[PDB]
DNA sequence: TCCCTCTAGATATC
DNA sequence: CGATATCTAGAGGGAT
C-alpha cells in the first residue's frame, strides 16, 4: 500500500551560520527535502508526508501544554503531498532564531506518526531529521525513545552537513568537511545519534547516517520507502524429472518517466479539441483514397508480397507450452562473454518462499556451478503468449544470500559478423614508445580507484552505479518551476547535477600534465574534404 | 543505394568428388551456403541484389552468347521462387539433376567469366553501392596449361577492380592444399583458409558480404582539446518479426499511409505551433515542444572521458541493455587511429575500462557508459571472432537497481553439492553465440515460404530451443533418485 | 531512404 | 481478479 513519512528539520538559528564559500545546511537540508517531495509529488504516490520544524520562532505541537517542547512547529500534518508543500517549502519556510532540542523533535514527530495514523493502514513509518547537532539537548528521555521507536516499529535516518566517514563541492566526490573542525556539542550530539541507530537497527546505523550533499546524489531518502518487486513463480527443470520451485525478481530494469506529455490546443490547452487520424491512399502516381473495407493485412517476403489475415496469422504462428524455465545444458562460463548479452533486464533467482527443500536444492546447484566454474543455459517463457528466449543463468553468491542471475542470450539472427581490420599490425597507426609512455601517464593519473588502507581492498572514486538517473530530478526541477512560476523560463540544470555527474576534482587536477603531454604528442587534425 | 553480390560457382568436373569423405560434395557445400546466404537476406529483409552464375558448363545462358557460360539468377532481390530454383541443384539428386540439364567439365577461360559479371553488373539500373564477386572453387590454377588464358585472365581482373567492384575468392578443399599464391594472388582484391564444413563456409561469405554500418560517428573527447572520431557499432542486434504492411483487397499492392491532425471543430489542419504539450497533476502545467526537448539536455552528443576503472569494478550482473562496440573513423578526425591505439594498447596491458559519459545524439540525458578494451581474436581458418577495439558497457544508475526481498541463507551440505556436482558434469555441452534459432522468427518465415509458393501445409520447424528431455533424462541415469533422496523430503 | 531508439497504446495472462 | 508486464505499433534523428 503506502508508508507515512515525517520530515523532521532544523531551522535553527545556527542553521543559517554560512561558512564563506560554502552553502549554509539550512539551505543543504531545503534542497535534501525539496528532491524528496519532488520526487513524492511527480510520481504519484500514494505515500503520506508529514513535515515538523524545529527552532522556530514560534510554536504548533500538540505538546506544547506545560512550556514543553516549545520553538517546536508542525508546519504540515499527516497527508499526501501537494504543490502547497512544494511551494512553502521554497519560499514559505524561513529559518528561525532560536534553538529547540533535537530529541524533544524527535518525540513530537513520534508522537505526529502515532496520532496521525489512527484509521489508515501504513506498511512502514518513517521519520528522517535534519539537523547539524549544534544545540544543547537534553538524554533524560532517551530510553523510552528508543522504547516507542522499536515497539511502534518506526524506522529513523539522519542527515548532517558533514559527512560521518580541498575545495567543497555540494553533491560532489570526496569533499567532506573537517571532523576535527566540528563543535564539541556537535561531538555529543553525534556520539547520540550513533548510540540511538545503534540500538534501533545495530552496525547498519552507521550506514544509515548520511550527509546532505552525500545524499543529494543517492537514493538514500527513498530507501525505506521503494516498494519491493513482485516474484515471478516457475519452476526451474533439469530434464524431466528433475524440478526446484524457484521466485524471480528483476534486479535491473530501466527507469522510464511513468507520465506522458499530452498533445493539447495551444489556445484552449484542452485535448478533446485536437483529432488525428489516419486516411489510405494508393502509393502510386494519381494517388486515391482508399476505403478501410479495401485493406487487408500482407507479409513481405523478399520481392513477394503475401496476403496473410489476423485469424491466419493467429492460428498457424509459433505456439509455445507456456511458462517454462528449463535448463538446456552447462557450459564454462568462459564460453559466455558478456558482450553478448542480449535483452533489457536482469534477473535473479531465488528458491520459493518459505520452501527449505528447494532452497537447499537451489543452493546445491549453486555452489555446484560456482565451484566448477560452469553457467547453465537456460529457456526462458514468462507466460504461454511471451516468445521464448535463451539465456544464461550464472551462479551469484553473497554473505546473505544466493541465487543465480539470468540475462538473455542472442540468437543467431541477432549476431553481425563486421570485419574489422587490425590495429596491431597497421604500420601507419602504430605508436611510437613516447605516445605509449604518454598514454601510460595519462591513464596511470587519471585513475577512478585506489588501493587505500594496505588491506588489499580496492576503493572506488567514482561509483557511478549509486547515483540516480539525473533526467528525473531535472525534469521534477523544470515542471516544479512551471507550475510555481508559470510565466518565467526554464531554469537551467542545478550545480549540485553537474557536480554529481563529474569526477572527482583530484583527478582532474592530476590529469593536467598527461593530458597536455598527450595534445602535444598526438596531432590531430580535422578533415575538410569527403 | 544498393549493394549487389554475385556468387560465381565452378561447375568443373573437380567440384563434384567427395575425395572418399562422408561430407558434402564442394558444389553441395557452394549450393547450401548460397542458399543460406537467400534465407539470411529475406530474414533481415535486406535490399540486396544477388546472382548465380555458373562456369565450366556445357550448356551456355547469357547476354554475350559466351560458350560455357550460364547465368542462373540476374541481379534481383531474393525470392520463393529463386531459393526453390536453387534447392532444386541441393543434395545427390540435386546434383544429378544439375548434371543432366547443364553439363559440367568443359572448357572454360576466367576472362569472359569476369567479362559476363562486369555485364551483369552493368545491366542492372539502380544506384550501384558496391559490387562485388564471390568465387567458389577448389582449383588452385584454373589456367596452368595456358599461359595466355592466364594473362587475359589477369588483365581482366586487373581493369574489373580499376572499374570499382570486389573481387573476393573462396577456396574450397582440396587434396594437397589450396595454393592462392599460385594464380590467384594477382585477381583478388591474414586471408581465410580452406573450407571443410558447411557452416565454415558460411562463417566465411558473411564475413565479407555484410557491410558495417555505423551506427552514430560520434567524438570521444579526452578533455575540452583532445577530440578522436570514432564509430560506434551494434555487433547484436535483436531481430524483430517484420512489421505487416496494408495491402489493397483485390489487387495487394501496397498503400500509402500518412496521418492528418486537424481541430475536431474547425476541421482544418493545425501547425505545430498551434499546440502545446500538457502534464496533470491532481488538478493541475504547460510546455512547448521546444522546452519539453530542451529540459532532456545535458551534454552534446559524444563521448567524455571521467576516468579509467579497474576491470574488477564492473560487474558482470549489473547488464542494462546491450553493448556497442567503439572503433576509430580516420576520416573524420586524422590521426584518430593511432590514439586510439594507444590506448587499446595500454588499456589491456593495466587491465582498465575508460568510464565515459555516453551521450548518443542530441536533448537525450547522459549514461555512464565503460569502454572494456578488448582485443582481436582469431579463429583456425583466420575468422575474426573479436574485433580489436573498445566494447561499450552500458552502467546501470541507481534508478536501474531494484532492491529485493531477503530470506535467510541456508546452505547446502558437501554430499548435495557433490551430487549437483555430477548432474552438472553429466549436462556439460559446449556453447557457441550461433547455436540456437528463433522459433518465431523460423515459424513465421515458414508460413510466409508455404503462402508464397502456395504450398497446402507449412513446415513444421524444429524447435532446437527445447531441452532433449528424453536424452537428458538417459544421460543422467539415476543421479536425479540420488539428488532427490538426498535433498527432498519423502513427503513433498 | 532506412535503421534504431524512444514513446504511447493494447491487451492476454498469471 | 486486477494490476503488472510483454508484445506491438507510431514519430524523430542520423548515416547513407
Ligand atoms: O558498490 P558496489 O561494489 O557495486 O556494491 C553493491 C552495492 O552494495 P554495497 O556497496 O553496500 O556493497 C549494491 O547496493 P547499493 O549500495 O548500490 O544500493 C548491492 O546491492 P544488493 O546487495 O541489494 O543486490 C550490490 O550487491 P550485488 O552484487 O548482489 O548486486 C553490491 O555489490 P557487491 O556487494 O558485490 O560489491
Amino acid at each position: 500500500n503506502k508508508a507515512a513519512v515525517v520530515l523532521c528539520m532544523d531551522v535553527g538559528f545556527t542553521m543559517s551560520n554560512s561558512i564563506p564559500g560554502i552553502e549554509s545546511p539550512f539551505e543543504q537540508a531545503k534542497k535534501v527535502i525539496t528532491m524528496f517531495v519532488q520526487r513524492q509529488v511527480f510520481a504519484e504516490n500514494k505515500d503520506e508526508i508529514a513535515l515538523v520544524l524545529f527552532g522556530t520562532d514560534g510554536t504548533d505541537n500538540p505538546l506544547s501544554g506545560g512550556d514543553q517542547y516549545q520553538n517546536i512547529t508542525v508546519h504540515r500534518h499527516l497527508m499526501l503531498p501537494d504543490f502547497d508543500l512544494l511551494e512553502d517549502i521554497e519560499s514559505k519556510i524561513q529559518p528561525g532564531s532560536q534553538q529547540a532540542d533535537f530529541l524533544d523533535a524527535l518525540i513530537v514527530s513520534m508522537d505526529v506518526i502515532q496520532h496521525e495514523t489512527i484509521g489508515k493502514k501504513f506498511e512502514k513509518r518513517h521519520i528522517e531529521i535534519f539537523t547539524d547537532l549544534s544545540s544543547r539537548f537534553s538524554k533524560s528521555q532517551l530510553d523510552i525513545i528508543i522504547h516507542s521507536l522499536k515497539k511502534c516499529d518506526i524506522s529513523l535516518q539522519f542527515f548532517l552537513p558533514f559527512s560521518l566517514g580541498g575545495p567543497f563541492r555540494l553533491g560532489g566526490h570526496g569533499p567532506s568537511f573537517p571532523l576535527k573542525g566540528i563543535t564539541e556539542q556537535q561531538k555529543e550530539g553525534l556520539e547520540i545519534v550513533k548510540m540511538v541507530m545503534i540500538s534501533l537497527e545495530g552496525e547498519d546505523g552507521l550506514d544509515e547516517i548520511y550527509s546532505f550533499s552525500e545524499s543529494l546524489r543517492k537514493l538514500c531518502v527513498f530507501k525505506k520507502i521503494e516498494r519491493h518487486s513482485i516474484h515471478w513463480p516457475c519452476r526451474l527443470t533439469i530434464g524431466s524429472n528433475l524440478s526446484i520451485r524457484i521466485a524471480a525478481y528483476k534486479s535491473i530494469l530501466q527507469e522510464r518517466v511513468k507520465k506522458t506529455w499530452t498533445v493539447v490546443d495551444a489556445k484552449t490547452l484542452k485535448k478533446e479539441d485536437i483529432q488525428k487520424e489516419t486516411v489510405y491512399c494508393l502509393n502510386d502516381d494519381d494517388e486515391t483514397e482508399v476505403l478501410k473495407e479495401d485493406i487487408i493485412q500482407g507479409f513481405r517476403y523478399g520481392s513477394d508480397i503475401v496476403p496473410f489475415s489476423k485469424v491466419d496469422e493467429e492460428q498457424m504462428k509459433y505456439k509455445s507450452e507456456g511458462k517454462c524455465f528449463s535448463v538446456l545444458g552447462f557450459c564454462k562460463s568462459s564460453q559466455v562473454q558478456r558482450r553478448f548479452f542480449m535483452g533489457n533486464q536482469v534477473l535473479k533467482v531465488f528458491a520459493a518462499r518459505d520452501d527449505e527443500a528447494a532452497a537447499v536444492a537451489l543452493s546445491s546447484l549453486i555452489h555446484a556451478l560456482d565451484d566448477l566454474d560452469m553457467v547453465a543455459i537456460v529457456r526462458y517463457a514468462y507466460d504461454k503468449r511471451a516468445n521464448p528466449q535463451v539465456g544464461v543463468a550464472f551462479p551469484h553468491i553473497k554473505h546473505n544470500y544466493e541465487c543465480l542471475v539470468y540475462v538473455q542470450l542472442p540468437f543467431m539472427e541477432d549476431l553481425r559478423q563486421y570485419m574489422f581490420s587490425s590495429l596491431k599490425n597497421s604500420k601507419k597507426y602504430a605508436p611510437t614508445e613516447a605516445q605509449l609512455n604518454a598514454v601510460d601517464a595519462l591513464i596511470d593519473s587519471m585513475s577512478l580507484a585506489k588501493k587505500d588502507e594496505k588491506t588489499d581492498t580496492l576503493e572506488d572514486l567514482f561509483p557511478t552505479t549509486k547515483i540516480p538517473n539525473p533526467r528525473f530530478q531535472r525534469l521534477f526541477q523544470c515542471l516544479l518551476h512551471r507550475a510555481l512560476h508559470p510565466r518565467e523560463p526554464l531554469p537551467p540544470i542545478q550545480q549540485h547535477i553537474w557536480n554529481m555527474l563529474n569526477p572527482p576534482a583530484e583527478v582532474t587536477t592530476k590529469s593536467q600534465i598527461p593530458l597536455s603531454k598527450i595534445k602535444t604528442l598526438f596531432p590531430l587534425i580535422e578533415a575538410k574534404k569527403k | 543505394g544498393r549493394d549487389s553480390l554475385i556468387f560465381l560457382v565452378d561447375a568443373s568436373k573437380a567440384m563434384f568428388e567427395s575425395q572418399s569423405e562422408d561430407e558434402l560434395t564442394p558444389f553441395d557445400m557452394s549450393i547450401q551456403c548460397i542458399q543460406s546466404v537467400y534465407i539470411s537476406k529475406i530474414i533481415s529483409s535486406d535490399r540486396d541484389l544477388l546472382a548465380v552464375v555458373f562456369y565450366g558448363t556445357e550448356k551456355d545462358k547469357n547476354s554475350v552468347n559466351f560458350k560455357n557460360i550460364y547465368v542462373l539468377q540476374e541481379l534481383d532481390n531474393p525470392g520463393a521462387k529463386r531459393i526453390l530454383e536453387l534447392d532444386q541443384f541441393k543434395g545427390q539428386q540435386g546434383q544429378k539433376r544439375f548434371q543432366d540439364m547443364m553439363g559440367h567439365g568443359s572448357d572454360y577461360s576466367l576472362s569472359e567469366v569476369l567479362w559476363v559479371c562486369a555485364n551483369l553488373f552493368s545491366d542492372v539500373q539502380f544506384k550501384m553501392s558496391h559490387k562485388r564477386i564471390m568465387l567458389f572453387t577448389n582449383e588452385d590454377n584454373p589456367h596452368g596449361n595456358d599461359s595466355a588464358k592466364a594473362s587475359r585472365a589477369r588483365t581482366k581482373a586487373g581493369d574489373l577492380r580499376d572499374t570499382g567492384i570486389f573481387l573476393d575468392l573462396m577456396h574450397l578443399k582440396k587434396p594437397g592444399g589450396f595454393d592462392i599464391s599460385l594464380f590467384y594472388r594477382d585477381i583478388i582484391s591474414v586471408h581465410f583458409e580452406e573450407s571443410s564444413k558447411l557452416e565454415d563456409l558460411l562463417r566465411k561469405v558473411r564475413a565479407k558480404e555484410t557491410r558495417k554500418r555505423a551506427l552514430s560517428r560520434l567524438k570521444l573527447k579526452l578533455n575540452k582539446d583532445i577530440v578522436i572520431s570514432v564509430g560506434i557499432y551494434n555487433l547484436v542486434q535483436k531481430a524483430l518479426k517484420p512489421p505487416p504492411i496494408k495491402l489493397y483487397r483485390e489487387t495487394n499492392e501496397p498503400v500509402k499511409t500518412k496521418t492528418r491532425t486537424f481541430n475536431t471543430s474547425t476541421g482544418g489542419l493545425l501547425l505545430p505551433s498551434d499546440t502545446k504539450r500538457s502534464q496533470i497533476y491532481g488538478s493541475r502545467i504547460i510546455l512547448e515542444k521546444e522546452e519539453t526537448e530542451e529540459l532532456k539536455r545535458f551534454d552534446d552528443p559524444g563521448l567524455m572521458l571521467m576516468g579509467f576503472k579497474p576491470l574488477v569494478l564492473l560487474k558482470k550482473h549489473h547488464y542494462l541493455r546491450p553493448s556497442l562496440f567503439v572503433y576509430p573513423e580516420e576520416s573524420l578526425v586524422i590521426g584518430s587511429s593511432t590514439l586510439f591505439s594507444a590506448l587499446l594498447i595500454k588499456c589491456l596491458e593495466k587491465e582498465v575500462a575508460a568510464l565515459c559519459r555516453y551521450t548518443p545524439r542530441r536533448n537525450i540525458p547522459p549514461y555512464f557508459v565503460a569502454l572494456v578494451p578488448q582485443e582481436e581474436e582469431l579463429d583456425d581458418q583466420k575468422i575474426q571472432v573479436t574485433p580489436p577495439g573498445f566494447q561499450l558497457v552500458f552502467l546501470p544508475f541507481a534508478d536501474d537497481k531494484r532492491k529485493m526481498p531477503f530470506t535467510e541463507k541456508i546452505m547446502a551440505t558437501p554430499e548435495q553439492v557433490g551430487k549437483m556436482k555430477a548432474i552438472v558434469e553429466k549436462l556439460r555441452f559446449t556453447y557457441r553465440s550461433d547455436s540456437f534459432e528463433n522459433p518465431v522468427l523460423q515459424q513465421h518465415f515458414r508460413n510466409l515460404e508455404a503462402l508464397a509458393l502456395d504450398l497446402m501445409e507449412p513446415e513444421q520447424a524444429v524447435d532446437l530451443t527445447l531441452p532433449k528431455v528424453e536424452a537428458m533424462n538417459k544421460r543422467l541415469g539415476s543421479l536425479v533418485d540420488e539428488f532427490k533422496e538426498l535433498v527432498y523430503p519423502p513427503d513433498y
